[PDB]
């Protein structure tokens, strides 16, 4: 019971570093999130050309990607 | 510490040479028995190497084991006597004629292995110590350069008598303090060596583990491989530091049945696919060396493959790299989506097509081949992880 | 015969996707492009 | 020239769908997974 | 502030004690309200069985058989037995599911109604401005519990279709009596003479189906309900604390 | 100084001493 009573003390103790950890972690997620965004753009351009090429003769379309939201 | 493991003659020596783009090691079939090599970063002017040798008792035990497998009447065979060595040499040469060649059959290779081991001992009798493993450096043995030591070591006679090598070269991969380790095959006849490998692998000191799996070509897991996987899977302390690798995938580029079985196995067993890699070290290593050649040397035939291209009957034999290269450009289909339009002529020899194809397209085709090899991705993946 | 400008670069476009599949370490388990390889070869330089 | 020739492209597309289908599914799962996590520092700090 | 933190801990301890006591009393059967529903459930199920088999008619089973085969307009003269088992079991299963829904729903509402009078519920609501998610968790747990019980009933009633050894009791009924109605006795494909054998088969079904039902409800069904409620609630309460 | 050195990469802090009183 006593150890749990000093929850506030630990919060003040580690408040000096929680800012840095959160700042770094969000950057990590943002960097990886943008990485795939770049990758999908390359995928989208390629398949669009493939569909256009087959558009002249055959109607068998492929699966595009748009409005992921 | 980086550890490479796999069955004997699994291309481990070849695979290591591929990563460094050099032939510091030798991938001769049936010869890399118990050879452990370490490579560390060194300054261009500080490069060096150290060597180690075996003992007479081990050599006699290996000779007894080799004779035991070969059933040769070795009545305390004293390999120190040239007369007995010649008698065994005639027997080995006799067996070669009966078998039609050293590489024709496994029993023939073992006869050749002892043939080269006994000859290898005979050529390095002075440097062998009875008990302690003789230790020397480049200056002590009068070796002037690592190439001289490499050429000296690459020879089957010297390689079979070298216990360990400690290379020191300048490479970007090793600059950050990366150590490359090669371990003897667990399936080796000596049980003591196998225990050493498990101790080294299970040792917490190791930083990473690399597993080379033959089933990519065989299609099924062997008893030793099954034992190895069971240890790894059942060991929760190292399961988070495993990078499974499959070598010689080129065999499945033209075989549907083998590819289908391998694909099913991968989708069934290895769900942790984030650390599963595919590559063919054989193609990657030679391709890297070929980049150092040009049309003047027939793209390595006059310089790199001058030894392999030389045939016994005088006709230029097709190097395994060239034979696979022609098959790669014909049936593999990797170039089937590339800008290249390489065509194979059945009226030209393998070498003639090899020269013709390179003279037409050149290095850019090689770059695509190395890109499709997958070695570059593997090196980047481990480098990022470490 | 029907060598349209769109078909000119179809050779390289397919290779782009193959690299993406190989790059993804986890998706290499499903790798079965060998079937696509054979089909593409017969598509270009047709052989009847 | 009018029946077998177009079929070659038709089968090519049918053989390309099985892998293009997987790449789209894999990317969307990872992309939508990250969007769940908060973006603001205040919300992130409170989570810790 | 430090004193307040101590009080927050006590609320969790008290809440678990109250929840455990309520669940524990039901297991012992001290909760009179729950027992009344359970005995009512058993009485309805037994009454349904007796009423269902007493009103059983061979023609209805034959009618169901024909529908099962849209490509034919006749029956082999034996499928009535099979349809009777499926019809008898499926109807019995439906009654179980319907009554179970009512039982769970009544229990939870009564638990909630009495939970708003104890101090623990309003001491926290006095201390904070929100319920703390009790209703959200309680609603979620109630829905999850209902799913398990329904599966328990279906997974247990389906075994009734399997013929018991008593089903092949020749003395009570012989399957070859159809020869009497078929050996130059039923010249028309009307399946009308079969009606004469209705009294005999009804006894056979009663002997076969009188067990496997009294054993189920009186022996196993009570255990499943008690264990299911306890295992789903206690971890939920700990999570809430 | 040890904590400052690790502050750049890792968050594993040590135990300081202050206001002994």
């Amino acid at each position: 019971q006593i150890i749990l009573e000093q929850y506030d003390v630990a919060r003040k103790y580690r408040e000096q570093t929680l800012e840095q950890d959160a700042e770094e972690k969000i950057a990590r997620n943002s960097r990886l999130q943008s990485e795939i965004k770049q990758k999908i753009d390359l995928y989208q351009t390629s398949i669009v050309s493939i569909n256009e090429c087959l558009k002249a003769m055959q109607i068998f379309e492929q699966l595009p990607v748009i409005t992921e939201s | 510490e980086i550890v490479f493991a796999g069955a004997f003659s699994a291309g481990k020596s070849m695979l290591i040479n591929a990563l460094l783009e050099r032939e510091l090691l030798y991938s001769a079939e049936g010869h890399a028995t118990g050879t452990e090599c370490h490579i560390e970063y060194a300054n261009a002017n500080e490069e060096r190497v150290v060597l180690t040798f075996l003992s007479e008792a081990e050599i006699r035990q290996q000779a007894l084991i080799l004779a035991k497998y070969l059933n040769v009447n070795v009545g305390d065979l004293n390999i120190n006597q040239p007369e007995a060595v010649k008698v065994v040499s005639q027997y080995c040469q006799k067996i070669i004629a009966e078998e039609g060649g050293e590489n024709k059959s496994e029993r023939a290779k073992q006869a050749n292995a002892l043939h080269l081991l006994l000859i290898g001992f005979e050529q390095n009798r002075e440097r062998i110590n009875t008990v302690q493993n003789s230790t020397y450096s480049m200056d002590q043995l009068n070796f002037s350069s690592l190439a001289e030591a490499a050429g000296y070591a690459r020879r089957g006679a010297n390689s079979a008598v070298l216990k360990r090598l400690d290379y020191f070269c300048n490479h970007s991969l090793l600059k950050d303090g990366n150590v490359l380790v090669d371990l003897p095959g667990i399936d080796a006849p000596v049980k003591e060596d196998a225990e050493r490998a498990y101790r080294k692998i299970e040792s917490p000191d190791t930083s990473a583990v690399i597993c080379v799996l033959k089933p990519a070509a065989a299609g099924d897991m062997s008893a030793e491989e099954t034992q190895l996987l069971e240890r790894i899977s059942k060991n929760h302390g190292i399961r988070d530091r495993v990078f499974y690798v499959f070598n010689r995938i080129d065999d499945t580029w033209y075989n549907t049945q083998l590819r289908q079985r391998l694909e099913g196995l991968i989708q069934s067993q290895f769900r942790d696919n984030s650390r599963v890699y595919k590559t063919s070290g054989l193609l990657g290593f030679y391709g890297s060396q070929v980049k150092q050649t040009n049309s003047s040397t027939r793209f390595g035939l006059d310089s790199i493959f001058a030894t392999t291209i030389k045939g016994f009957d005088g006709e230029e034999e097709t190097p395994q790299f060239v034979s696979e290269f022609n098959n790669y450009c014909a049936n593999s289909g990797k170039l089937l989506s590339t800008a290249f339009r390489v065509s194979v002529n059945g009226y030209e020899t393998s070498n003639e097509n090899y020269v013709r194809i390179l003279s037409e397209w050149g290095i850019p085709l090689v770059d695509q081949l190395i890109h499709d090899s997958g070695i570059e991705s593997f090196r980047s993946g481990i480098g990022l992880y470490l | 015969s029907k060598i349209a400008p769109q078909c000119q670069n179809l050779r390289e476009q397919v290779n782009q996707l193959i690299e993406l599949l190989r790059q993804e370490p986890t998706l290499r388990s499903q790798q079965d492009t060998s079937i696509v390889e054979t089909a593409l070869g017969k598509a270009l330089s047709p052989r009847f | 020239a009018e029946e077998k020739y177009p079929e070659l492209f038709a089968t090519l597309a049918n053989d390309l769908q099985p892998l293009c289908i997987a790449l789209r599914q894999f990317y969307l799962e990872n992309y939508r997974q990250l969007d769940s996590q908060p973006r603001e520092i205040a919300a992130m700090k409170a989570q810790e | 502030l430090t004193l307040l933190n101590q009080e927050m801990q006590n609320l969790g301890i008290e809440f678990k004690k109250y929840m455990s006591a309520q669940i524990n009393d039901v297991v012992i059967g001290n909760d009179r309200e729950f027992d009344q529903d359970f005995t009512k459930l058993k009485a309805r199920m037994v009454a349904r069985l007796d009423e269902l088999l007493k009103t059983f008619s061979v023609m209805n089973a034959y009618k169901r058989a024909t529908e099962s085969h849209p490509r034919n307009s006749t029956a082999p003269f034996i499928a009535v037995l099979v349809e009777a088992l499926y019809y008898l079991a499926n109807e019995l299963e439906d009654a179980f599911i319907e009554a179970i829904h009512e039982l769970v729903k009544n229990f939870f509402q009564r638990l909630g109604d009495r939970l708003r009078k104890v101090d623990c519920y309003h001491q926290v609501y006095r201390l904070v401005g929100n319920d703390g998610g009790i209703e959200q968790l309680l609603r979620r747990a109630e829905e999850d519990i209902t799913k398990a019980l329904v599966n328990e009933a279906r997974t247990e009633c389906d075994r009734y279709v399997r013929e018991s050894p008593r089903f092949y009791d020749e003395g009570t009924f012989s399957i070859y009596q159809f020869r009497q109605t078929l050996q130059q006795t039923s010249q028309g494909y009307d399946a009308q003479a079969i009606v004469e054998a209705e009294p005999a088969i009804k006894e056979l079904l009663k002997l076969d189906f009188e067990p496997k039902v009294f054993n189920t409800v009186r022996k196993n069904f009570r255990q499943t309900v008690n264990n299911t409620l306890k295992t789903h609630l206690l971890p939920m309460a700990e999570e809430q604390a």
